[PDB]
């Protein structure tokens, strides 16, 4: 019953994944946090009544291509693929994410969710609708949120793994 | 320590060598069990995690096995690189603790005979104005980690005042030494002729030093 | 790459109580790890002391739990380990570890710091005398010359030698120390220089003993009557 969720949460340098990962765990905005530092959290949730373990691997840049990287990434079950909304090569690398996502799990249906970060801001360069498009595209819902004020964050994590039930349960 | 190693192994170049390790059912007979490799001046590396799967960097030829209480470490090609001290290491449910095994230092057989360089030092002035006097021998770079040091007085041999380390491996598995010898500066200056003697495998280097000379 | 690094107190004198902490960077203390103190006496096998969790569970080595205390700062992203009651047997070298990555384990010692040498003993802490060994023309050995800084009557371990400030790397070699029957301790190092710089370069030793907090920069120059 006490069941497991390993999330991983990828994206270019900047995205906003440390900051979306703490506000999930430790509910508080982190101004400027190290970003080299890759770590994992662990947080206890309850997810439309069910009461769940959720495991976070909040990625850190320099991506590598050693066996034990990949065997890394293939025990996380929901990927949640960030970018900012002012940021066009974030968006750009979604898919240069997804193709690697795909390949160290082997397969074409792999449960995953698109993050457009920072939505608080006034200044945008990633229109809503191109993300609407890339998101069906993929089959993966949209998720706008924006770590500074918490907007949509549990949304955007819970429903990565709603995501995953409808995976191990086809 | 509760796990169970021998304390020494040894191998010929190229050649497979087996580390075992003994437990219990409270540890190895139900836990997983985890290799640690130790270069000396060093931490302890991770190197085979759940009984058999390899990290980054551990080449082919290491692998592990469990089978029961008993676990066991296999290295096939046998470098000089892997002389070090290996731990297993595994949860006893017994204890509610990490135990360890109690090491084993590999040792790799074979490998050529290096002689010692040897390096005396007079007192310096500085320490003799101090009214003490220390002779500096320093002996580096030899193979079989073994020497023996003898100290002279001018020819007659001289053993009080001395002190000698215990051989140690340097980072080329070659052997490091030094000797002491402490005088008064009396003593220092009476004589005329001070000698450190290495003998290694049957061979000697000795080097002199005098009151009289200053460069 | 997160990194640990280890500090605290070289000598402890008996019924004393053995303080060290571990500043953890590169990686947060409320990560899902396990953050483990283990020891290993010098020339003898490694012995695991406890474990802490970030929300303040610990596990500790049944034959040291009445002594271990092991704690846990986030604001200063540190743990620490307190050992009351040392006694001779609690001299050995003090790993901080991380593991038990509850993402994917790797066992308990992913990460580990790089040592402190805690000596447990009732002799008092003795700075060291530093002394230059200086090439003779005798000791080179053509175009190269060894020099050196003698490091003398210091307790307890350990002593570290650079020279030139670090700027001077190859050709160094400092040996382990001697034990002397006075209970104090006594090095040597070298290093290897052209012996056309002799006149030239300046060459100095940086001792470092922390037990102390006594460091020594030692001109070496060249053997003058
Ligand atoms: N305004 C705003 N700034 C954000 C948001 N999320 C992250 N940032 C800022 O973006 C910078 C980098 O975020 P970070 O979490 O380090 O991204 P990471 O490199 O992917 O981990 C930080 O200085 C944050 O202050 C957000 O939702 N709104
Ligand atoms: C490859 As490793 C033992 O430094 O996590
Ligand atoms: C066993 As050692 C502690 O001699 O490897
Ligand atoms: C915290 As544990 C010793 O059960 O990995
Ligand atoms: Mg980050």
């Amino acid at each position: 019953g006490m069941t497991e969720y390993k999330l991983v949460v990828v994206g270019a340098c900047g995205v906003g994944k440390s900051a979306l990962t703490i506000q999930l765990i430790q509910n508080h905005f982190v101004d400027e946090y190290d970003p080299t530092i890759e770590d994992s959290y662990r947080k206890q949730v309850v997810i439309d009544g069910e009461t769940s373990l959720l495991d976070i691997l909040d990625t850190a840049g320099q991506e590598e291509y050693s066996a034990m990287r990949d065997q890394y990434m293939r025990t996380g079950e929901g990927f949640l693929l960030v970018f900012a909304i002012n940021n066009t090569k974030s968006f750009e690398d979604i898919h240069h994410y997804r193709e690697q996502i795909k390949r160290v799990k082997d397969s074409e249906d792999v449960p995953m969710v698109l993050v457009g970060n920072k939505s608080d801001l006034p200044s945008r360069t990633v229109d809503t609708k191109q993300a609407q498009d890339l998101a069906r595209s993929y089959g993966i819902p949209f998720i706008e949120t924006s770590a500074k004020t918490r907007q949509g964050v549990d949304d955007a994590f819970y429903t990565l793994v709603r995501e995953i039930r409808k995976h191990k349960e086809k | 320590s509760v796990l169970t190693q021998p304390p020494s192994a040894s191998g010929t170049p190229g050649q497979r060598v087996t580390i075992s390790c003994s437990g219990s059912s409270s540890n190895i007979g139900s836990n997983y069990v985890y290799w640690y490799q130790q270069l000396p001046g060093t931490a302890p590396k991770l190197l085979i995690y759940r009984n058999n799967q390899r990290p980054s960097g551990v080449p082919d030829r290491f692998s592990g096995s469990k089978s029961g209480t008993s676990a066991s470490l296999a290295i096939s090609g046998l470098r000089s690189e892997d002389e070090a001290d290996y731990y297993c290491a595994a949860w006893d449910e017994r204890l509610s603790g990490w135990v360890f095994g109690g090491g084993t230092k590999l040792t790799v057989l074979g490998q050529p005979k290096a002689a010692p360089s040897v390096t005396l030092f007079p007192p310096s002035s500085e320490e003799l104005q101090a009214n003490k006097a220390t002779l500096v021998c320093l002996i580096s770079d030899f193979y079989p980690g073994a020497v023996t040091v003898a100290w002279k007085a001018d020819s007659s041999p001289v053993k009080a005042g001395v002190e000698t380390t215990t051989p140690s491996k340097q980072s080329n598995n070659k052997y490091a030494a030094s000797s002491y010898l402490s005088l008064t500066p009396e003593q220092w200056k009476s004589h005329r002729s001070y000698s450190c003697q290495v003998t290694h495998e049957g061979s000697t280097v000795e080097k002199t030093v005098a009151p009289t000379e200053c460069s | 790459e997160v990194q640990l690094q280890e500090s605290g107190p070289g000598l402890v004198k008996p019924p004393g109580t053995l303080s060290l902490t571990c500043a953890v960077s590169g990686g947060s203390i409320s990560s899902s790890n396990w953050w483990s103190w283990v020891r290993q006496p010098p020339g003898k096998g490694l012995e695991w002391i406890g474990e802490i969790y970030h929300s303040g569970s610990t596990n500790y080595n049944p034959s040291l739990k009445s002594r271990v205390t092991i704690s846990v700062d986030k604001s200063k992203n540190q743990f620490s380990l307190k050992l009351s009651s040392v006694t001779a047997a609690d001299t050995a070298v003090y790993y901080c570890a991380r593991g038990s990555s509850s993402w994917y384990d790797l066992g308990p010692f992913d990460y580990w710091g790089q040592g402190t040498l805690v000596t447990v003993s009732s002799a008092s802490t003795k700075g060291p005398s530093v002394f230059p060994l200086a090439p003779s023309s005798k000791s080179t050995s053509g175009g190269t010359a060894a020099l050196g800084c003698l490091v003398k009557d210091y307790f307890p371990e350990p002593v570290t030698v650079s020279w030139n400030s670090g700027a001077l790397t190859s050709g160094v070699h400092t040996f382990p120390a001697v034990l002397q029957s006075s209970g104090l301790y006594s090095l040597s190092s070298v290093v290897t220089v052209p012996s056309s710089s002799l006149g030239t370069q300046t060459y100095i030793c940086n001792v470092n003993h922390k037990p102390s907090n006594t460091k020594v920069d030692k001109k070496v120059e060249p053997k003058s009557c």
